[PDB]
């Protein structure tokens, strides 16, 4: 997984997030003969690769890029729907509890922004993918990023007819192992982002574990969405049931001029007689500026969990 | 170890001597140790014999009644893990919020993202909340697995001539787990530290055949000597993953220093309760080319009145939740 | 109107506000053998009595308080549910353009804080109150503040059962005209504060005038009840229907100790060898601070607009 | 008044010579004029008659067809009165968001309430928005009615020789209107007046039956003599009933000056685009016993997606809106 861990050089094959600025970020693949082309400017790879990860490049007629390893933030930042963002899926995470003892069942693999937050820390992830061109793009894209051969399955499935199971003759990235004809999901994190998510909560009872507190979180753009699946939740046995919102805004960092009555007066009293930001001609108050556009809905976030075995071995306990 | 049976895992189970988390009617939280043959008292809900819900899975609700009463699955009570949320709930309940600094499940929650946080990564952290930061990185990192194979780390620099990590005596961590994947360095030692000459004057090794008190006064020496030798491995040409801060200190000024010890494209999160301070920090930052577009980050929860028939957000609820601070280290050109 | 105008003394008999801190504001009559008692001492109103208003009155063994004319903003602040605070009617009174051109009904009176802030711009205000005992203690109170005898109405009536006809005969402190058996309420401001504001809108055609634009706004907790709002506009010709919540934030301005590395390394170095807000011995840095507790949620805000008479002179334009 | 009937009302109907709204099916502001045997452009959704449109009440929609279209009630146009908030939306649709300091519909309609705005009230007021805030203040107070018989004001302040007050000219009103109801006082005029001693050097009028050029010189010169009494009376001991602000000058060394004017028990509103602003003038304000318990406060619109079965925010929108200094004049003992 390209995405994990810490590069200390950037190499040759190597891919990379080149920063250009806050609203560009573009993933750039290292190769000698190469070169990275701007709106400022040409960067060629040879005079990058061989450098440390986060240099800033510079050339003249000075332009500048910064060459970053991907991380699942910035990858989200270089995207061009089905995208969750930084906000949700962080909070999703840890509410949800997410660590290398989360087995998580995500549908459907969308932008795959999701997918690369949850591999960088749960145990394994089972992501399944509708479309049939969707799922073999999401594929090809893991594989490459190295998750396939991590921790991540993708399998192509309409979850709400056909349920989670995996099965060898299924269209999966799945490696099953010595005797095993179908995977174990056994899936303690359910993330659901789907039209109708509630034609497929009555299909993880076959795929959860049935020993410990399951978490799911299911993510719905509408209201009379989540009404529906408040109703299948209360079915099928889930509890501690709440919805909620999260709101993201971000901030520049500026200066409004300093600007007082004296000068004002000043200038009216000469009457009677007859520029940059920061400039240091002038006196300036720092100001905290919102961001021109906010995502002020992205979903709503309702969270459930099931415990299958309701239960403890009574006799285990009294040795 | 000495049964024969497989253990119970802690982290999907209640099991003995685990502080463990009791949510109440009322939904206020208490943290509760399990010790082996004992009643917990919950005041005014009842009491109830340790061992009766021990075995189950978390997140069941058990029924006190009475013929120290019985329990049976479901005045009442709900038993969950001590999850790095539900601890910071717990400080929030008990009346803390000013002791974690006003931090939210969101804020903390985007900054284990922002910051890139790994199982096998090296972090640089200050943590003036007694140790709830810390307990998030590390229960993301490991999961609250004393067996973890990941050699992931937390640095924690802190001022004074301790670290107030208290918290973690909740954390049902090993002291192996505790010395193996955190370090402590005081603020001097880590932009000031000893020099292997400073050191070895005091004490240098004997070439494991001593026995007695001298075996014991050579291996109080020799312990002080390995803290020294852990300090000269972590302030010299080392370099870390990554830096988390929530303290109280003066950022623009400390910062650029501790930034100095972060590799290049690793992710800096400072929270902060104030936007204010963190406005400061970032137009300092501005200035400084080793830190690339400083932004200031907010994020809110707002649930909702999750009963079907009257759906509408909560009414009313706690302000504040703080700000994050979100940069990269990078190299000049 | 007592809350109308701008008076220069307190005067013997005068309503006045007596601001004791900012969670603690109380309506005092001002009595010449009064005193006014609060948990810092005691201020007779013979101290206060001819004193402009805005005057800090002290006390010693110094205690103080400030003597403010009562406005609509500053009674709601002192009033101890049915209340509609500044945030959402603020809002809504600009988005209905609400001016002496204004004539509006409000159902149901509620706590009165609504109908204050209607009162001081609107040219008439009728308002129905469905209890009997409330609107006897909200008729009681619109009198004494000088309300009834300037440009409110109000009427004892189920609007949803009975509609908002205002006839001779009827509970109400309407004051009837030469040849006047019923009330012209030709209203073109319309707020809904009720359980089923769907029962009420039907009966908005008898009363709302006919030609002119006329804007409404229905106040529900829930979502819900907005649905069944939306559906009812839509049935009896509402349009440009919009529903918004509106969120109202406070901050305290604070100060945040400064605290440097420096002092921080020259303590850990003497370690080696071996407070008021503000404190002028000390660094400040100044910091905005939330409220404490928020108004997350206060209803949702239904906007919808309707013309009666969707016609014009056409003659009348030829001349 | 040549017409023996009674006029058409422009405050409930679409009328000749009026500035009108108009919103286009992309749903932006147009502001038109309603010039008698005119036709009137909206690019590619058509060209109307002025004519074919009056006598209408606002609010309705017309579709433009053809056989310069001919227009029915519903490509197609909605028309509205020039509101207060209509023409803040117009401006912000227009791009003109920094030349109105940011400001929302609800933050303005705030400031309104705050203010305790009343048609018979003198209000003291600094507006650099090219007087958006003037007209928020005097549609308030008088409906657009050019015939109202309340007698308040409003009394800008401002920075340069003249006012900038571009946008009453969108208000239809008439000139009368404004002159009794509007008056401008330049900053320096404000706090250092003319004396009456150097007013009547300059002029001091005769005891009528002047006529011609000399009438005319007269008048003149009268008409500067009585801006100058203006000025005396809004200046000397005469309290206001209120100050409202939006202005990017200095607040902390600016509203103390301005509030010696205010009549005790009297609201003190300011307007910031910026939080940290109204920060720093708070805590000036603390300290000086004239001004009672400064507030910050904010308020945010969130409009939802409101056709039934998809019930939901917006999902996008712009950030800022601004911020409110809420505080009250107060007579220290």
């Amino acid at each position: 997984n390209c995405f994990s861990g810490y590069k200390d050089l950037i190499k040759e094959g190597d891919l990379t997030l080149i920063w250009v600025s806050r609203d560009n970020i573009k993933p750039v693949r290292m190769h000698s003969e190469e070169v990275f082309n701007t709106r400022y400017g040409s960067f060629p790879h040879k005079d990058i690769i061989g450098k440390p990860y986060g240099s800033q490049i510079a050339i003249r007629t000075f332009a500048f890029v910064h060459v970053l390893q991907p991380t699942p933030e910035l990858w989200t930042l270089s995207l061009p729907t089905q995208i969750v963002y930084t906000p949700d899926s962080s909070y999703i995470m840890q509410r949800l509890n997410c660590s290398p003892h989360s087995r998580v069942i995500e549908a459907g693999t969308g932008s795959g922004s999701f997918s690369h937050a949850f591999a960088r820390s749960v145990g394994h992830l089972f992501s399944f993918e509708f479309h049939h061109i969707r799922y073999e793009q999401a594929l090809e894209e893991f594989k490459e990023h190295g998750l396939i051969d991590d921790n991540v399955t993708i399998t192509h499935r309409d979850v709400c007819q056909g349920g989670f199971l995996i099965k060898k003759g299924d269209t999966t990235s799945y490696e099953f192992g010595n005797n095993e004809t179908a995977a174990s999901l056994n899936a303690n994190v359910v993330f659901l982002d789907l039209p109708a998510p509630w034609d497929a909560i009555p299909h993880l009872d076959s795929v959860i574990s049935v020993d410990e507190k399951v978490g799911l979180c299911c993510f719905s753009p509408c209201i009379e969405q989540v009404d529906k699946t408040l109703d299948v939740l209360e079915k099928y046995g889930w509890t501690d049931v709440e919805m909620v919102e999260i709101q993201g805004r971000q901030y520049e960092s500026r200066r409004q001029m300093v600007r007082s009555l004296n000068d004002a007066l000043e200038r009216l009293r000469d009457i009677k007689r007859h520029i940059k930001e920061g400039d240091s001609n002038y006196k300036w108050k720092e100001v905290t500026k919102m961001e021109a556009e906010i995502k002020s809905h992205t979903s709503y976030l309702t969270f459930a969990f099931k415990v299958v075995n309701r239960s403890r071995d009574d006799e285990k306990v009294n040795e | 170890h000495h049964h024969s049976q497989d253990p119970m895992n802690a982290l999907t189970t209640i099991d003995f001597n685990q502080h463990v988390i009791v949510r109440l009617p009322s939904k206020n939280y208490k943290i509760v140790e399990l010790k082996p043959n004992t009643s917990v008292s919950l005041g005014k809900f009842g009491a109830f014999e340790v061992n009766d819900i021990i075995g189950y899975p978390f997140g069941l609700t058990f029924e006190i009644y009475y013929d120290i009463g019985k329990v049976r699955l479901l005045k009442y009570f709900t038993v969950e893990y001590l999850s790095s949320s539900n601890l910071l709930q717990f400080l929030i309940d008990k009346g803390d919020i000013q002791r974690v600094l006003d931090m939210s499940q969101e804020s903390m929650g985007m900054l284990l993202n922002l910051a890139n946080i790994q199982s096998e990564g090296n972090y640089l952290c200050m943590d003036e909340t007694g140790g709830l930061l810390v307990y998030f990185l590390l229960e993301r990192m490991f999961g609250g697995d004393n067996e973890s194979k990941s050699k992931g780390k937390v640095i924690v620099i802190h001022e004074n001539e301790h670290a107030n990590l208290d918290l973690l005596k909740f954390a049902n961590y090993s002291e192996k787990f505790i010395k193996e994947h955190v370090h402590t360095i005081s603020l001097l030692d880590f932009f000031e530290p000893p020099t292997l000459q400073e050191i070895q004057s005091r004490f240098t090794p004997l070439p494991r055949a001593l026995k007695g008190g001298k075996k014991n006064s050579y291996y109080r020496k020799l312990r002080w000597y390995n803290t020294q030798w852990q300090i000269l491995e972590l302030t010299g040409e080392f370099l870390y993953d990554g830096l988390v801060m929530a303290t109280t200190l003066h950022l623009p000024t400390l910062v650029p220093k501790l930034a100095e010890k972060i590799h290049g494209s690793r992710p800096i999160v400072c929270y902060g309760q104030f936007k204010e301070t963190l406005l400061e920090l970032a137009h300092t930052l501005y200035s400084d080319l080793r830190f690339l577009a400083p932004s200031i980050l907010e994020t809110r929860c707002r649930p909702y009145q999750s009963i079907r028939g009257k759906l509408h957000p909560l009414m009313t609820m706690k302000g504040g939740g703080g700000y994050l601070m979100w940069c990269h280290r990078v190299i000049p050109a």
